[PDB]
Parts: structure tokens; C-alpha cells; sequence
RNA sequence: UAGCUAGUAGGUGGGGUAACGGCUCACCUAGGCGACGAUCCCUAGCUGGUCUGAGAGGAUGACCAGCCACACUGGAACUGA
RNA sequence: CCCGCAGAAGAAGCACCGGCUAACUCCGUGCCAGCAGCCGCGGUAAUACGGAGGGUGCAAGCGUUAAUCGGAAUUACUGGGCGUAAAGCGCACGCAGGCGGUUUGUUAAGUCAGAUGUGAAAUCCCCGGGCUCAACCUGGGAACUGCAUCUGAUACUGGCAAG
RNA sequence: UAAACGAUGUCGACUUGGAGGUUGUGCCGGCGUGGCUUCCGGAGCUAACGCGUUAAGUCGACCGCCUGGGGAGUAC
């Protein structure tokens, strides 16, 4: 059964990018929307939108730069079988700072750099590069 | 605890002048500098990458007259010190008191400078120091003791140093037989022929 | 393996038994020669290799090689053995130390004395 | 102009009616010391001919690597067949801390400071391919900024 | 405050005593997975108030018997 | 090595200790421990640290310092803070 | 510790040189004698055995053995596998266990932030300081990644309530 | 207990195509839309052979199992 919607969303992005899809759609959730907001404001996806009243669907517009997918790698880190939390001193750098780690802090879901600037740790959702 | 054997064998094995003679004559007129020592010297069997690293390390060791345990300790200190490890190693080697005595021109060679240090002819900041590996620090004054100022060795060595590229990180007064260690040399101040990354790699294996 | 599986059963290390058990983690052991013998090696080698059977001070009875050319070992000889097997001799996992106790050094030996029992020629 | 290094010479053999036919293979790398590197593989009955073929091939197969002042931009992984390599930026004065075929590739490419590790098979042809693959999939801050529609400052 | 522990009653068959399973959620020192661990405490239950299945708050006290150094504070939620 | 335990687990009262306490005794209840490994078997002084390792780990506990145990073997109390 | 005295005088060895692995040749031997960590070497034209000359590496030590970690991502948490290389239970149901779609509220256990107490000294590390240098000694720091408590945060996970 | 085999654990999601078989169903022999299934093949993966929407691809949950050959699936 489906037991990690976030890994599912990351996999949908990864597979759609590999397949050169212009967009991917998945069932929505507020956590997925927060992650997509981080992805969009960091430049990894073009845009996202949610449609539907009782069964919301989240659609992500993927982006490509020069025939290449922009999301080079996208990887789940904390997962249901093994949760990963980091204090602010031990927040991971992704690709020596050229990528991002998406962190759920008590002030919301943000990049590792934003969490570092806010002086917070949290759950390491995924690495995007 | 010191290499006491023939000197030019070392240069011939390294294939370059290690400056182990005073330099009154060209090293060509004293040995076949282009040929490695021994019966099979003329041969030049391919050197492995390990051989290249080993020969670089040995060449620097033989220039400065440092045995392996002390040299390894120098590498460890250079790795510990902040900054570029190979440059740190060269700076540590240049800081040795016998080397500074040679660089100021008080000794014709580094071995003569070592004997001058060992035999208590050298003062650092007015105090006798007879340790060859003593680390000279910036603004230190290295002088010939008064009892040793009449030595013909030292006058001849100053003459010889007049005919070498004068180090810029030192300030020698050939009249008073005093010199000042102004600063640590940078890498530009030292020979471009030394490839110290090879030594660093050798010790990092 | 999953992390759950490793929580239930962690990774298991290997034991790595010693190849020189009769030494019992000692650098050398003393023994008395029980017989002085000579034996033939495994293929593809051929010679008559000199070996002794020795009863060590800890009660083990083992065979040890006698290296070099020309020993003086002759049963009841008390010797010192060290670790090290002889590849082409089955069951031989020790060397006798030449020049220790009753084992003489190799007679006319230069070049790696001190692995045999040979003092510096000097005069 | 280009540094040339010979990594491995190997004697291979095929069997025919009369017996065995021995030939030689040469694996070489070339580079300009400033982020351009290529590898060549040549075969011939004789070693010098194999080396010459390998050099010729290498000069025509050079790729571009965006170095950052003699070191890598970020950690990279490279893979080919059973060879898996990991490479890391290192401070100035760290030499090439790398093993074998990796050393030759990184030297001629102009990488002076790197920490590396070879996993899996260390077979030299495949190690060279994996190292070049790793150097190829390495991004500069400028490329990351370009693909993300950002300036370099907001990247770093 | 007063230091307390909260747990499930697993036996009340002793006169004036119960057994409380305390649960803790700890990160595994090697694998990093958070796992559940149980501590069982013999607790003094004056008035024999507690039944098997209740959730009780307890506190540490002086030894009361060979295996009892904890006393009942209250039943947070009854069975 | 899969079952172990009858002062055994708990209670009441007397005694006892510098002190809480099955510490002990009498009576009562029938408990207590255990696959989160009890019981049994083998091995072992513990720690700060030490060696190794990029690290995570692995190995280790000589000297120095903290804790413990022992003083020919087995047992006992006396004196005494 | 310092100062005088005489004179190069009183002070160099050990392993190695087939590949790995820096260092090559002659005579002696003839699957013998022997070497050997692995691969192997030796049966007349041996850089592999033995001596020598030459050389390489260490040096008041050098080798050997023992023993630990490394290399070994070869027990893989970091960090491995399972079609044919070793490896999917013959198949299934299922308790314990692990895991859990989506929304709101609440809680604040996990988690995160700050603080307080503690985490002996020595050791390690950084900066200095003393022995002619160094080793050693030593002043301040850092660190001791832990634990407990208090006060906050509430995104995620857990509890609870309603969907 | 079997070479009890797809020598391929179960469940879920996602990711170009082509030709069939079988079994439903909608609309007008055509066009759809479900279930199971055979063959080929693309990216990707793989030591290679090959696998390839019925994955050996990309992921998540949980379980079983491996750690050189022999001795041995043997002895006790
Ligand atoms: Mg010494
Ligand atoms: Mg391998
Ligand atoms: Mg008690
Ligand atoms: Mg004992
Ligand atoms: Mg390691
Ligand atoms: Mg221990
Ligand atoms: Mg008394
Ligand atoms: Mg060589
Ligand atoms: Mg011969
Ligand atoms: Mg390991
Ligand atoms: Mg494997
Ligand atoms: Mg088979
Ligand atoms: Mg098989
Ligand atoms: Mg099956
Ligand atoms: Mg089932
Ligand atoms: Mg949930
Ligand atoms: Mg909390
Ligand atoms: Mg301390
Ligand atoms: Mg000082
Ligand atoms: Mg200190
Ligand atoms: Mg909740
Ligand atoms: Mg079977
Ligand atoms: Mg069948
Ligand atoms: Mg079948
Ligand atoms: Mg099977
Ligand atoms: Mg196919
Ligand atoms: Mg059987």
C-alpha cells in the first residue's frame, strides 16, 4: 500500500523529468504544497497549482534548460521506515551548497540555508540538486 | 644520524646539483653529473610513479641533509599547520638554523654550516645555539661568535655566497658577520624545480 | 538488509583464527626436538627439506622448518621457533630460529646474516 | 600543449588453428591541464603502435571539465561497468589523493587537489571511464544558477 | 515540578502493589531508527485503586519493599 | 541454554540497622522474573582514556588518574568515627 | 651550565635489489643445495638459490616473529547484495512487531531553539609560555558530540477529538 | 519433500511503443473502455546474457535470505 506520499511526489517529479513530461499531477496535500512552494521559489520547477474541492489535485510544471531536465537528482532522505532529524549545526549541504535540502522546521518547510539563517533544525525531507 | 658518504653520488642519483659542494668549480668538472652512480648508471630504467614520488622526497631530504624520521616529523608538522602543506614543509626546512647559516653565506655548504652550528660558532639573538634543527623565527639575529670570526672558512663562504642569488627574506651584514631572519620565505623565493606535491602525496599513502 | 532486520539481528563479524596457534600469541616458543627428519615437498617442487618435530614448553607438538644450509640439530636439541609456514610443506607452520639456544648459525653465510645465526665476519 | 600519460599496457591473446596470436592494448589519457581531458584505447601487434593509436584516439575524445582553481566544484560520483569512484574538492596543498588510473586522469585534466576513492572493480579502462564520467557530471555555480534562473549570489 | 513517569498497569495481583510498563521512544545508537523500549516498575498502590489496563502517573520514593521504590500519584485515565 | 523462582513477589505486625528495605521472623495473599532473552554456560575488573580509522566504526584498558575487589586458602567476629 | 686543553682523534651498522617494490651484473650450483608474504624461483646460458662487485632503503639501529586496526564497500549505520556468480521460505493466512490516505482542532511525547546544572584532572586539539632545540613540562581556551531540568516553537512524526 | 522454477517474496505508486490471445462492457463492421495473458522492443538498468508498464526501470513499506571452494546441509 501507499505509505510515503512525499517519496511518491519526488518519484513523480524524477520520472516525469526523465520522460520529458511538461507537467506531472498527483493527489494533493498541504505538505506536498509546501514542498512544491520550496521547489518553485528555488527555481527547480516552473509553477504549481491545486485544483479540485473534495479531491484536490496538485499539478507541477516541470522545467528544462537546454534540453536537460533542471532537477538533476531528487532524493528522499527522511522516510517512514527511518526518520532523519538534524540540529541547526548539522544541517546537510547538498552538492557543496549548489543544491538544497528541504527541511521541515517548527517555522515551516524551507531550504537548509533558510533554516540555517533562522537558527533552526528539523526533519530532512529530501535532497534536490 | 648523518650521511657521511660521498656527496656527488647523491646529486648524480637525483640527476641535478644538490649544492653539496662549495661551488668553486662546476659540478660537471668533478663528476659525471648526468649519469647515475654505479656499474649500471648509464642505463635509465623507466621510473614508476612511486619511484618519481620517492625520488622527489629523497632529493629534498638530501638537499637539506635531513634523515627520514626527522623529515617525516616535518611533514606531520606541515600537515598540522594551517595552510598549504607542501609550502609549509618547505618553510619548515628553510627555517632550520644550519640552513639559515648557509643561506646567510656563513657556511660554504649546508654541511659546513651544520658543523659551524654544532661546534658552537653560531649565536641566535646573542645566545649560543648548537642544534642544527633549531627553528629560526622572524626578526631573529644570527651571528658568528667572536671567537669564530677569525675563521678562514667563514670569510671564504661569504665570498662564495656573494656569487649566488641573494635571498630576499634575509638581511646579512658581511662586515659584522651578523644576519637577520626578516620573514619566512614564500614559495616564490624557493626553487621552482622542487615539486613538493609529490612529497605530500608520498606521505599521504 | 533492512534497518529493522539489523535491529533484530546485527551485523556479525568473522572470527579470523590464527595460523600459528601453537605459539599462543607469543613471538617465539622454546621446544625440544623429538625427531630431526627430512621430507619431500608438494608438487611442483622437489628437494629434501629439513624439518624437526618439537614438543614446545606449552605441550604442543609441531613441526618446524630448519632454514639455511647445514644445521646441527640432532634430537633432544632444545630450540626456539617463530611463526611462519613453509608453503610447499604440508603441516609445517613454524621456523626454528637459527642461532638461538642449541641451533647454530649457518656456517659460511654473508648477506642476510641475523636471519640465520651468523655473527659479523670482521677479522 | 597537451600532457600525455600512459596508464596501462596489457598483452591479450586470441587462439587460432596454429596456436595463439598475442597483441597489445594501450590505455592513455591526454589533457591540457585546464579542464580538458580525454582517454584513448588502442590495440596493435606491437606496443609502440598500440600506444600511438591510443594517443591519436585520446586527442579526438577530449571533453570539457569546469574546474574551480585546480579542484572540483563539489563531490561527484562516477560509474562505468563495475567501477564506482567518488571524488571531492580539497584545499590547496592537498595533492592528488587518488589511486591509479584516477591519478593519471586527474593529473592531465589539471586537477591538483582532490580526495578520491575507487569502489568496486579497479580495472583501469573502466576506472578511467568512471572518472571521466564523474568529472563530466560536475556542475559549476554558473551552470546551476543558469538552469535555476538565479544569480550566482543567491545560489551560494 | 515533581518528576513523574506515566505508564500502563500490567498487573495488579499484589496487595497494595502494581506493575507499570513505562514506554520510551529512543533513537537506535547505530541504525538511527527510533524504536520503542519498555521499563517495568513495581509501584506501591495504597488503597488498591489501580486495575490492569489503566494508565497511571507514578513518582520515585524511598524503598518500600525489595523491588518497590515508586508510588502511585494518580490515575490519569481509567481503564 | 526456554523456562526460572517458596523469603520466592507483595501485605500486616514484631525484631533489626546509622539509615530505607524480606534485612529478619510469624502470619496472610499467590504472587515475581522471562523471546525488550529470564535461568543456565563460557569469558571478563569498570572508566577517563589508548591504538587504528577520513569518518562512522573496529580493537583495547600496560603506565598515569577515578571507582571496585582482593591480601596463603575457607570462615568469623572484636576494637573502632 | 660555562670556560680552558690535545687532536680527526674515541664513534656504522642492518635489511633489501623477479613483479607487487626503490635498487643489476659476474661467477658457483644444476628440480640439488636452497628461497618463499602472494604469484612463484631452481632440471647448464638463474637480475628469484649462494658469494662478490655495484646499487636501493633505513640508520644507532635494522630486520624477523607475535599482536591490533587499516587497506576490506570482504557484515556495507555511514556503505553491499539475492534471474544465471553465494543468496526469495514450495505457497498462504495470520498474532506480536514495523509501517500508515486526507482535513481541522488540541496535546507537546518524539523533534527543534535557548538557558541552567553536570559531563574530575590528565589526555586529544588550538593558542601561547619554559627547558640551547625537540621530546618533555606548562598557562589559558576549545572539546567532552552525553544526561537531567526549566522555558519556548509546532512544520513533520506520535497521542487524543471530530471529520 | 522436488530444477515445489519466472531458479525473480508480498503490497502500492510512477515511467515512450508495436503485434496478438482471452474475457467483459459503452456508443455508432468502426470508435472507445475494463480484467487476465503471449511475443517483440524504447529509455533506463545489467558483468554480460538479458529485463524492459506482467521490469531485472524509478521509488516507498515490511519480511526472508547471502558473505571464497571443499569438508557439509554433513556430524553432534
Ligand atoms: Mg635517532
Ligand atoms: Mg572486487
Ligand atoms: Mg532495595
Ligand atoms: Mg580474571
Ligand atoms: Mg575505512
Ligand atoms: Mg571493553
Ligand atoms: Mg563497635
Ligand atoms: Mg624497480
Ligand atoms: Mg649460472
Ligand atoms: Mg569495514
Ligand atoms: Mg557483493
Ligand atoms: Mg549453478
Ligand atoms: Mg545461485
Ligand atoms: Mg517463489
Ligand atoms: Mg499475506
Ligand atoms: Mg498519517
Ligand atoms: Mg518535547
Ligand atoms: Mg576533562
Ligand atoms: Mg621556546
Ligand atoms: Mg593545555
Ligand atoms: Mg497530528
Ligand atoms: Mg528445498
Ligand atoms: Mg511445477
Ligand atoms: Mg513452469
Ligand atoms: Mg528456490
Ligand atoms: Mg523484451
Ligand atoms: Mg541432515
Amino acid at each position: 500500500s501507499m505509505q510515503d506520499p512525499i517519496a511518491d511526489m519526488l518519484t513523480r517529479i524524477r520520472n516525469g523529468q526523465a520522460a520529458n513530461k511538461a507537467a506531472v499531477t498527483m493527489p494533493s496535500s498541504k505538505l506536498k504544497v509546501a514542498i512544491a512552494n520550496v521547489l518553485k521559489e528555488e527555481g527547480f520547477i516552473e509553477d504549481f497549482k491545486v485544483e479540485g474541492d473534495t479531491k484536490p489535485e496538485l499539478e507541477l510544471t516541470l522545467k528544462y534548460f537546454q534540453g536537460k531536465a533542471v532537477v538533476e537528482s531528487i532524493q528522499r532522505v527522511s522516510r517512514p521506515g527511518l526518520r532523519i532529524y538534524k540540529r541547526k549545526d548539522e544541517l546537510p549541504k547538498v552538492m557543496a551548497g549548489l543544491g538544497i535540502a528541504v527541511v521541515s522546521t517548527s517555522k515551516g518547510v524551507m531550504t537548509d540555508r533558510a533554516a540555517r539563517q533562522a537558527g533552526l533544525g528539523g526533519e530532512i525531507i529530501c535532497y534536490v540538486a | 644520524a648523518r650521511y657521511l658518504g660521498p656527496k656527488l653520488k647523491l646529486s648524480r642519483r637525483e640527476g641535478t646539483d644538490l649544492f653539496l659542494k662549495s661551488g668553486v668549480r662546476a659540478i660537471d668538472t668533478k663528476c659525471k653529473i648526468e649519469q647515475a652512480p654505479g656499474q649500471h648508471g648509464a642505463r635509465k630504467p623507466r621510473l614508476s610513479d612511486y619511484g618519481v614520488q620517492l625520488r622527489e622526497k629523497q632529493k629534498v631530504r638530501r638537499i637539506y641533509g635531513v634523515l627520514e624520521r626527522q623529515f617525516r616529523n616535518y611533514y606531520k608538522e606541515a600537515a598540522r599547520l594551517k595552510g598549504n602543506t607542501g609550502e609549509n614543509l618547505l618553510a619548515l626546512l628553510e627555517g632550520r638554523l644550519d640552513n639559515v647559516v648557509y643561506r646567510m653565506g656563513f657556511g660554504a655548504t649546508r654541511a659546513e654550516a651544520r658543523q659551524l652550528v654544532s661546534h658552537k660558532a653560531i649565536m641566535v639573538n646573542g645566545r649560543v645555539v648548537n642544534i642544527a634543527s633549531y627553528q629560526v623565527s622572524p626578526n631573529d639575529v644570527v651571528s658568528i661568535r667572536e671567537k669564530a670570526k677569525k675563521q678562514s672558512r667563514v670569510k671564504a663562504a661569504l665570498e662564495l655566497a656573494e656569487q649566488r642569488e641573494k635571498p630576499t627574506w634575509l638581511e646579512v651584514d658581511a662586515g659584522k658577520m651578523e644576519g637577520t631572519f626578516k620573514r619566512k620565505p614564500e614559495r616564490s623565493d624557493l626553487s621552482a624545480d622542487i615539486n613538493e606535491h609529490l612529497i605530500v602525496e608520498l606521505y599521504s599513502k | 538488509a533492512t534497518v529493522n532486520q539489523l535491529v533484530r539481528k546485527p551485523r556479525a563479524r568473522k572470527v579470523a583464527k590464527s595460523n600459528v596457534p601453537a605459539l599462543e600469541a607469543c613471538p617465539q616458543k622454546r621446544g625440544v626436538c623429538t625427531r630431526v627428519y627430512t621430507t619431500t615437498p608438494k608438487k611442483p617442487n622437489s628437494a629434501l627439506r629439513k624439518v624437526c618435530r618439537v614438543r614446545l614448553t606449552n605441550g604442543f607438538e609441531v613441526t618446524s622448518y630448519i632454514g639455511g644450509e647445514g644445521h646441527n640439530l640432532q634430537e633432544h636439541s632444545v630450540i626456539l621457533i617463530r611463526g611462519g609456514r613453509v608453503k610447499d610443506l604440508p603441516g609445517v607452520r613454524y621456523h626454528t630460529v637459527r642461532g638461538a639456544l642449541d641451533c647454530s648459525g649457518v656456517k659460511d653465510r654473508k648477506q642476510a646474516r641475523s636471519k640465520y645465526g651468523v655473527k659479523r665476519p670482521k677479522a | 600543449e597537451l600532457q600525455e600519460k600512459l596508464i596501462a599496457v596489457n598483452r591479450v591473446s586470441k587462439t587460432v588453428k596454429g596456436g595463439r596470436i598475442f597483441s597489445f592494448t594501450a590505455l592513455t589519457v591526454v589533457g591540457d591541464g585546464n579542464g580538458r581531458v580525454g582517454f584513448g584505447y588502442g590495440k596493435a601487434r606491437e606496443v609502440p603502435a598500440a600506444i600511438q593509436k591510443a594517443m591519436e584516439k585520446a586527442r579526438r575524445n577530449m571533453i570539457n571539465v569546469a574546474l574551480n582553481n585546480g579542484t572540483l566544484q563539489h563531490p561527484v560520483k562516477g560509474v562505468h561497468t563495475g567501477s564506482r569512484v567518488f571524488m571531492q574538492p580539497a584545499s590547496e596543498g592537498t595533492g592528488i589523493i587518488a589511486g591509479g588510473a584516477m591519478r593519471a586522469v586527474l593529473e592531465v585534466a589539471g586537477v591538483h587537489n582532490v580526495l578520491a576513492k575507487a569502489y568496486g572493480s579497479t580495472n583501469p579502462i573502466n576506472v578511467v571511464r568512471a572518472t571521466i564520467d564523474g568529472l563530466e557530471n560536475m556542475n559549476s555555480p554558473e551552470m546551476v544558477a543558469a538552469k535555476r534562473g538565479k544569480s550566482v549570489e543567491e545560489i551560494l | 515540578k515533581i518528576r513523574t513517569l506515566q505508564g500502563r498497569v500490567v498487573s495488579d495481583k499484589m496487595e497494595k502493589s502494581i506493575v507499570v510498563a513505562i514506554e520510551r521512544f529512543v533513537k537506535h545508537p547505530i541504525y538511527g531508527k527510533f524504536i520503542k523500549r519498555t521499563t517495568k516498575l513495581h509501584v506501591h498502590d495504597e488503597n488498591n485503586e489501580c486495575g490492569i489496563g489503566d494508565v497511571v502517573e507514578i513518582r520515585e520514593c524511598r524503598p518500600l519493599s525489595k523491588t518497590k521504590s515508586w508510588t502511585l500519584v494518580r490515575v490519569v485515565e481509567k481503564a
